[PDB]
RNA sequence: GAGCUAGCCCUGGCCAGGGUGAAGCUGGGGUGAGACCCAGUGGAGGCCCGAACCGGUGGGGGAUGCAAACCCCUCGGAUGA
RNA sequence: GAAUGCCGGCAUGAGUAACGAUAAAGAGGGUGAGAAUCCCUCUCGCCGUAAGCCCAAGGGUUCCUACGCAAUGGUCGUCAGCGUAGGGUUAGGCGGGACCUAAGGUGAAGCCGAAAGGCGUAGCCGAAGGGCAGCCGGUUAAUAUUCCGGCCCUUCCCGCAGGUGCGAUGGGGGGACGCUCUAGGCUAGGGGGACCGGAGCCAUGGACGAGCCCGGCCAGAAGCGCAGGGUGGGAGGUAGGCAAAUCCGCCUCCCAACAAGCUCUGCGUGGUGGGGAAGCCCGGGUGACAACCCCCCGAAGCCAGGGAGCCAAGAAAAGCCUCUAAGCACAACCUGCGGGAACCCGUACCGCAAACCGACACAGGUGGGCGGGUGCAAGAGCACUCAGGCGCGCGGGAGAACCCUCGCCAAGGAACUCUGCAAGUUGGCCCCGUAACUUCGGGAGAAGGGGUGCUCCCUGGGGUGAUGAGCCCCGGGGAGCCGCAGUGAACAGGCUCUGGCGACUGUUUACCAAAAACACAGCUCUCUGCGAACUCGUAAGAGGAGGUAUAGGGAGCGACGCUUGCCCGGUGCCGGAAGGUCAAGGGGAGGGGUGCAAGCCCCGAACCGAAGCCCCGGUGAACGGCGGCCGUAACUAUAACGGUCCUAAGGUAGCGAAAUUCCUUGUCGGGUAAGUUCCGACCUGCACGAAAAGCGUAACGACCGGAGCGCUGUCUCGGCGAGGGACCCGGUGAAAUUGAACUGGCCGUGAAGAUGCGGCCUACCCGUGGCAGGACGAAAAGACCCCGUGGAGCUUUACUGCAGCC
RNA sequence: CGAUGUCGGCUCGUCGCAUCCUGGGGCUGAAGAAGGUCCCAAGGGUUGGGCUGUUCGCCCAUUAAAGCGGCACGCGAGCUG
RNA sequence: UGGGAGAGGGUGGUGGAAUUCCCGGAGUAGCGGUGAAAUGCGCAGAUACCGGGAGGAACGCCGAUGGCGAAGGCAGCCACCUGGUCCACCCGUGACGCUGAGGCGCGAAAGCGUGGGGAGCAAACCGGAUUAGAUACCCGGGUAGUCCACGCCCUAAACG
RNA sequence: CCGAGGGUAGGGCCCGUGACUGGGGCGAAGUCGUAACAAGGUAGCUGUACCGGAAGGUGCGGCUGGAU
């Protein structure tokens, strides 16, 4: 049946991806949060 | 005259549509056209705040003059009468000496090849405009500024009228369509007739698509739902209401008066409405 | 977090084939004029049968499964909310 | 040493289940240390509206070649989507960007918000929508509309020539639009040919044939031909298109009108460039100077912005054309020709799947295009097949029980059972025929029956063409033949009668409920005069609605028919400039503290003082409610009638043992041999009743009852047969569970149901196939029940707040 | 209560005897035939159907008879539901 | 041919009297109603009176024992459209007539459907009286309906 | 081939009968009221509509076959 997830490059970088973490108090702490722990990516790849 | 069908569906048995008799043009004026924004009945915060909108067949707005004191003097001529989906009364194209063309809504009456005029000065016929204080007393017009220059407001519903009782002062005294007895400013302009396609009112939808067609989905009842819903849900097996019936928000729905009291315009409506 | 699911918005797309045969129109009859009657034409419909497609009625299987909802038979809708 | 402890390690179950669709295999020859499993050949089978091909998304080297087999692969492996290494993706024209806008998002102006931030016109961003210039063939191990060959084309820059009032983010035109149905002419695609080309073939009884088998094209600029789309010409006036305007709009006159002219597109032709089979011979070569023609069918695609009808009335913006303003008219733009210039990203491969989503090489899920032929009425249905692709990554045997899926069955025919559950029956098309009832549509495929193949003969009409032949499409009459049987295989309704509920088509508890539930057209009440009511929001701002009482919000009822009675005392809502009560405030009789005092400070009665509540009315399709006892008729029984108590008023019509009736399987009637169900009645209705609607109602229903016909393995009552498993052998090899175990019966005993205690009986040691009585077998710290001054949802005239409103 | 699955049916039995039938008896208000009542006896047997979820019960047609109880109201790691 | 009378019919328009309601003023202790009363209404300012406004229905006097129509029936006034009818002249046609089963059309009131309208009146209904009772007669209320448009119904002591 | 008739299926008319139900006729001395005949104590009758134990009442319109 189908399942949850339906992998779409477009939807992941505009829903998850730097800029959209950028405009927003909630996605910029975000961002510092994984710098502090020193996460190897601060968001989710996407070929684009 | 509204026109049925033979039962030769179950829908078919009921259903009544328009004649669509009085219209002679069948495409608009596409210099008078714009797009028309569907909205759901959701608001810039995207929530729904006018429940059960959407899916309704796509409209184009029709810009209608509801001035007309723009052009005093200028007369016109009645180029056409069409269909318009966004309001119930017909509207008539106007094409203007000037050149310039518009749509009024359509009055009861009006014929294609006639001439309207608004001004102080019109005669006062089916599709002219003029100040209320210059239309004689007992006559029935349409389309009436509630404020001088504010555009019109009232009767304008397919088969609606106001009905000019008297004077006083710089005001006129009109009965609504609702039968209210209000003043409204001698300066606020009205069109001499009543809205045309009277028989709008006799139309029998017939069947549950044609709510759909119209934007119209499903009403749910109250008494239908469960008690997180609405106070009316709940309840093993069927129920009366158990409670003054009431809202899904709470408030009573049968009979409580919900006109603002300290309303300024108190001062100018002289008897709420009838029946 | 609405890449599942619910509703709405914008913009595209899809619905084999067969059946029934509304209004209207033409002619004919009829009448003072009409209603109305017959034949033909016509091709309406949350119309009918049935694939794609969307479903999930009954039964059987499956039950450390092929599968954390599947498989077979049968069954509902299929120009429309 | 215990915590269903935590981390790890290793056992048991066990050589047990399983090894993932029952589409299927066999042999020969190779390779290699090793072969059911890799490569090659022949044979068999499976898909073929796919299980073939082409796009998109997602994946990201998985592609190609060499060398490998430890692990991955459910077995094996020499093989591989695996390991190592090298190679491979080529564009002005294809897709996206250097173009346009849609929802939406963002947002100079502006608005709002403790902060963070929320809005917001223009503008900007935003595509699978608009717009825009490339078709055919060849080539590589691997890319090709990209390389190459042939023929075409677009934009930018510069120059030459001719022409013109040139000039824009401004004005205008255009772009520009739905659904159903559909004309003409074509094209895609397909069938046939006695015509054209071809390596061959003659078999096993016949055939050297008007025989078999194979093939008979594709692209193409300008012209030209066919078919279509689009489009009036001129003049005069002019106040409208937020400047101007010769343009557009409006008015008048003249001429043209289903045309024509001009323009645009499709198809055909077209210089030229290509392709080219079976077969045979090692992807190649030959065939081959391959031939490349005729007839038929024919799109849902094309001409297209075509036509008609209908109501629910069907994006925007740019490109483009026209008009002008600053300007500039040594310019500028337009047309033709010429040279030059033409960037960035993707391009491999998988793509209904072993490469995407499902932890797996997982019977599941995944949008668009192509999807051949024959027959069956049609079709994308069904059977078989082409091209193409597969036999599903464990096999070999055996021929038990039992299980699954499947075939048949004497006589009976629902006797099965909660129930005909299931499975039979029926089944397409043509013809004859078809009931109550009905809203006149229907009910209807009602029911029920007859026909159906093949051969010969005679013949009617239609398309193409030519009016004819040929081909092709619908038919009609007659005479015959064979079989158990002619929709001969596959796909393809069992029917009727009568209740309940819901009018109907629809919708729902993703994953135990599809229904009588929700919705629904329709009916009624009520709010709302527009800066509406109402809803979201602190607000700004939005929705409502660019709507305006024939409109919009809320509520209940639920097509339609006939109807919807009585109660306003209580609660609600509506009306009520009185009266009562009433807060802050006003007022200040009169007290109090302090000071020598002027004064400072404190308390404070009458009186005035809103909404709310009190009070007076109205109001039921507002919340709701609609009696008790006793007596009475010339047989009896029963009471039309009366008495009295109570209420705000005592249930009307209609219906009733009901989806409601306790007693109850009430009683009577029907149906049956027999009927707690069913249907029809009766009425002492425990406990129907009129918009939480009452009573009906044609049609409809995968709803729930009852009956009958048909027919059956449901059953009496079981038998046999098929395949996939179970079983045996070779390969790989789990699991929950598990205090340890050397783990028998009876009768007792024991915390009250003992393998484990007592007495007695029985019993050599160890397995394998089977069955499920026990191990109070496994699973899940009972979901029932209680307990905890545990929790959470929900309600209200519980308490207390708060939003909101007054 | 860190679970001893609960009504009815089906299938499969096994046991008790306070015996329904068949076998053996005494008493009788036992003439015969047929019964009544009590005693001995558990070897075997103890039907098909309509109604209802039913157990039970009622009914139809038969029968020698249409027994009554226990086995966790026997039996869901056997099925039904 | 020329004339006449008439509430004959259909459409649109429009006039005054009266009732009810609403607004203003003036004013006060009752009004109303009946056989007598009560319910009802009124100091929250009724009734009676004056000015203003809204809306519906019906047309006083003329009016008659009258007129018109086939019947049902038709009554303010105005305009338009239309029927029947009588008389004069003796002009035209030349028996073209009478009746009329079926058919078709008209058809008071009440009633029905869909819209609208709603002053007064008023089935049902509620209340007050009366009465043995009073599901009546009398009184205070009061919903359909009475009115308009369209469409049904088709009845009558539709009678002379 | 036709064919008595036999069979399957479906309709139409008629007769008899059916729990129960509807009114009707009749029946020496039942119960309730008093609608009509006199102005019958509300003049009556009437088509229709609604209501009520019953006769009846009431509304709208009509008739005189109404009295003074
Ligand atoms: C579904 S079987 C599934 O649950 C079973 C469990 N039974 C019980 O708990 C029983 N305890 C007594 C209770 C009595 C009542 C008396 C009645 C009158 C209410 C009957 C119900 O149960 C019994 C569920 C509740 Cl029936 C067993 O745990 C079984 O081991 C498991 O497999
Ligand atoms: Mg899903
Ligand atoms: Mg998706
Ligand atoms: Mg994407
Ligand atoms: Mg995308
Ligand atoms: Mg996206
Ligand atoms: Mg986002
Ligand atoms: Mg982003
Ligand atoms: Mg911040
Ligand atoms: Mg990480
Ligand atoms: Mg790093
Ligand atoms: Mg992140
Ligand atoms: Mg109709
Ligand atoms: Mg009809
Ligand atoms: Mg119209
Ligand atoms: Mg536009
Ligand atoms: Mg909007
Ligand atoms: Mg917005
Ligand atoms: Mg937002
Ligand atoms: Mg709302
Ligand atoms: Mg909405
Ligand atoms: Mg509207
Ligand atoms: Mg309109
Ligand atoms: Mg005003
Ligand atoms: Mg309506
Ligand atoms: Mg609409
Ligand atoms: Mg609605
Ligand atoms: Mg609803
Ligand atoms: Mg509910
Ligand atoms: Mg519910
Ligand atoms: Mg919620
Ligand atoms: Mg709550
Ligand atoms: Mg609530
Ligand atoms: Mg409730
Ligand atoms: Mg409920
Ligand atoms: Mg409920
Ligand atoms: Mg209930
Ligand atoms: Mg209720
Ligand atoms: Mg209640
Ligand atoms: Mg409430
Ligand atoms: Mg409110
Ligand atoms: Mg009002
Ligand atoms: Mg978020
Ligand atoms: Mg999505
Ligand atoms: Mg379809
Ligand atoms: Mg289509
Ligand atoms: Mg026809
Ligand atoms: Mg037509
Ligand atoms: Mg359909
Ligand atoms: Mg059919
Ligand atoms: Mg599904
Ligand atoms: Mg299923
Ligand atoms: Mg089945
Ligand atoms: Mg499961
Ligand atoms: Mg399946
Ligand atoms: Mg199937
Ligand atoms: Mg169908
Ligand atoms: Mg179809
Ligand atoms: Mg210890
Ligand atoms: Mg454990
Ligand atoms: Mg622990
Ligand atoms: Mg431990
Ligand atoms: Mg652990
Ligand atoms: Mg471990
Ligand atoms: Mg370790
Ligand atoms: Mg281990
Ligand atoms: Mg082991
Ligand atoms: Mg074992
Ligand atoms: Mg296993
Ligand atoms: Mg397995
Ligand atoms: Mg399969
Ligand atoms: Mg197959
Ligand atoms: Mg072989
Ligand atoms: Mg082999
Ligand atoms: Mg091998
Ligand atoms: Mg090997
Ligand atoms: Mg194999
Ligand atoms: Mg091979
Ligand atoms: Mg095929
Ligand atoms: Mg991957
Ligand atoms: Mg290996
Ligand atoms: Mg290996
Ligand atoms: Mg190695
Ligand atoms: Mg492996
Ligand atoms: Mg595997
Ligand atoms: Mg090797
Ligand atoms: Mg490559
Ligand atoms: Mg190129
Ligand atoms: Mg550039
Ligand atoms: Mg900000
Ligand atoms: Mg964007
Ligand atoms: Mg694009
Ligand atoms: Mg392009
Ligand atoms: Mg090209
Ligand atoms: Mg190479
Ligand atoms: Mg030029
Ligand atoms: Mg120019
Ligand atoms: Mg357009
Ligand atoms: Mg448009
Ligand atoms: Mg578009
Ligand atoms: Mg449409
Ligand atoms: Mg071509
Ligand atoms: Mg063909
Ligand atoms: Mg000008
Ligand atoms: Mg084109
Ligand atoms: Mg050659
Ligand atoms: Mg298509
Ligand atoms: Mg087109
Ligand atoms: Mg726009
Ligand atoms: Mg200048
Ligand atoms: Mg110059
Ligand atoms: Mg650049
Ligand atoms: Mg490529
Ligand atoms: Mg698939
Ligand atoms: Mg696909
Ligand atoms: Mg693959
Ligand atoms: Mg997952
Ligand atoms: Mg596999
Ligand atoms: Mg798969
Ligand atoms: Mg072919
Ligand atoms: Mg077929
Ligand atoms: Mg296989
Ligand atoms: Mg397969
Ligand atoms: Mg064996
Ligand atoms: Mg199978
Ligand atoms: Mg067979
Ligand atoms: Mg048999
Ligand atoms: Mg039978
Ligand atoms: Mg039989
Ligand atoms: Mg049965
Ligand atoms: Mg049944
Ligand atoms: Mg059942
Ligand atoms: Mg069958
Ligand atoms: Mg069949
Ligand atoms: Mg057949
Ligand atoms: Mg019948
Ligand atoms: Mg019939
Ligand atoms: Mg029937
Ligand atoms: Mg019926
Ligand atoms: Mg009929
Ligand atoms: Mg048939
Ligand atoms: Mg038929
Ligand atoms: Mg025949
Ligand atoms: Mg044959
Ligand atoms: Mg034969
Ligand atoms: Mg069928
Ligand atoms: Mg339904
Ligand atoms: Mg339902
Ligand atoms: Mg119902
Ligand atoms: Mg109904
Ligand atoms: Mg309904
Ligand atoms: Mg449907
Ligand atoms: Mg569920
Ligand atoms: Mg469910
Ligand atoms: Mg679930
Ligand atoms: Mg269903
Ligand atoms: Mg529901
Ligand atoms: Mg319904
Ligand atoms: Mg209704
Ligand atoms: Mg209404
Ligand atoms: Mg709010
Ligand atoms: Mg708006
Ligand atoms: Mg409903
Ligand atoms: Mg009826
Ligand atoms: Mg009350
Ligand atoms: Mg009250
Ligand atoms: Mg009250
Ligand atoms: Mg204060
Ligand atoms: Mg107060
Ligand atoms: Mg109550
Ligand atoms: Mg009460
Ligand atoms: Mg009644
Ligand atoms: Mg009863
Ligand atoms: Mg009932
Ligand atoms: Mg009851
Ligand atoms: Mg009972
Ligand atoms: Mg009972
Ligand atoms: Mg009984
Ligand atoms: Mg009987
Ligand atoms: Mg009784
Ligand atoms: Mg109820
Ligand atoms: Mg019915
Ligand atoms: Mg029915
Ligand atoms: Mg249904
Ligand atoms: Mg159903
Ligand atoms: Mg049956
Ligand atoms: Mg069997
Ligand atoms: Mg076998
Ligand atoms: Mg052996
Ligand atoms: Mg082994
Ligand atoms: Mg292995
Ligand atoms: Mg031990
Ligand atoms: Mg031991
Ligand atoms: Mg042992
Ligand atoms: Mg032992
Ligand atoms: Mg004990
Ligand atoms: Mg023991
Ligand atoms: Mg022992
Ligand atoms: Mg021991
Ligand atoms: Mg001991
Ligand atoms: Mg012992
Ligand atoms: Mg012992
Ligand atoms: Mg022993
Ligand atoms: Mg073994
Ligand atoms: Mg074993
Ligand atoms: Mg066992
Ligand atoms: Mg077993
Ligand atoms: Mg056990
Ligand atoms: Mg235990
Ligand atoms: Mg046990
Ligand atoms: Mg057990
Ligand atoms: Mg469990
Ligand atoms: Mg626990
Ligand atoms: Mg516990
Ligand atoms: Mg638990
Ligand atoms: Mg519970
Ligand atoms: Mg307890
Ligand atoms: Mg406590
Ligand atoms: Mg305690
Ligand atoms: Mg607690
Ligand atoms: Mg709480
Ligand atoms: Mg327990
Ligand atoms: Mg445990
Ligand atoms: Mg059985
Ligand atoms: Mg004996
Ligand atoms: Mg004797
Ligand atoms: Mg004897
Ligand atoms: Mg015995
Ligand atoms: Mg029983
Ligand atoms: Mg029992
Ligand atoms: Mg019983
Ligand atoms: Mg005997
Ligand atoms: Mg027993
Ligand atoms: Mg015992
Ligand atoms: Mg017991
Ligand atoms: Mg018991
Ligand atoms: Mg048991
Ligand atoms: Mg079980
Ligand atoms: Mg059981
Ligand atoms: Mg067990
Ligand atoms: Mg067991
Ligand atoms: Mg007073
Ligand atoms: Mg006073
Ligand atoms: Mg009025
Ligand atoms: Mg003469
Ligand atoms: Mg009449
Ligand atoms: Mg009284
Ligand atoms: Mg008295
Ligand atoms: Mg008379
Ligand atoms: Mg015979
Ligand atoms: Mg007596
Ligand atoms: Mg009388
Ligand atoms: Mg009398
Ligand atoms: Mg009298
Ligand atoms: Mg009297
Ligand atoms: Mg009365």
């Amino acid at each position: 049946m189908k399942r949850t997830w339906q992998p779409n490059r477009r939807k992941r970088a505009k829903t998850h991806g730097f800029r959209a973490r950028m405009r927003t108090p909630g996605g910029r702490k975000v961002l510092k949060r994984r710098r502090q722990k020193g996460r190897w990516r601060l968001t989710p790849a996407v070929r684009k | 005259a509204v026109k049925k069908f033979k039962p030769y569906t179950p829908s078919r048995r009921f259903m009544t549509v328009a004649d669509f008799s009085e219209i002679t043009k069948t495409e608009p004026e596409k210099s008078l056209v714009k797009p028309l924004k569907k909205t759901g009945g959701r608001n810039n915060q995207g929530r729904i705040t006018v429940r059960f909108r959407g899916g309704g067949h796509k409209r184009l707005y029709r810009i209608i003059d509801f001035k007309r004191w723009d052009k005093v003097g200028i007369p016109a001529k009645v180029a056409a009468i069409e269909y318009d989906p966004n309001r119930s009364a017909r509207i008539a194209l106007l094409h203007y000496v000037d050149g310039e063309k518009r749509y009024i809504i359509a009055p009861d009456g009006l014929q294609v090849g006639q001439q309207v005029v608004a001004g102080p000065d019109a005669p006062i016929q089916v599709g002219n405009a003029l100040p209320l204080r210059f239309i004689p007393v007992g006559t029935v017009v349409h389309a009436v500024e509630l404020e001088p220059k504010k555009g019109a407001k009232l009767a304008r519903a397919a088969g609606t009228s106001a009905q000019i009782q008297g004077r006083e002062g710089d005001y006129v005294i009109l009965r609504l369509p609702s039968g209210e007895l209000r003043k409204v400013h001698g300066e606020c302009y009205a069109t001499v007739g009543a809205v045309g396609n009277a028989d709008h009112k006799n139309i029998v939808l017939g069947k549950a698509g044609r709510s759909r067609w119209l934007g119209r989905r499903p009403h749910v009842r109250g008494a239908a739902m469960n008690p997180v819903d609405h106070p009316h849900g709940g309840g093993e097996g069927r129920a009366p209401r158990g409670r003054p019936p009431a809202s899904p928000w709470g408030w009573q729905t049968k009979g409580l008066k919900t006109r603002k009291r300290r309303k300024p315009s108190s001062r100018f409506i002289i008897a709420r409405r009838k029946k």
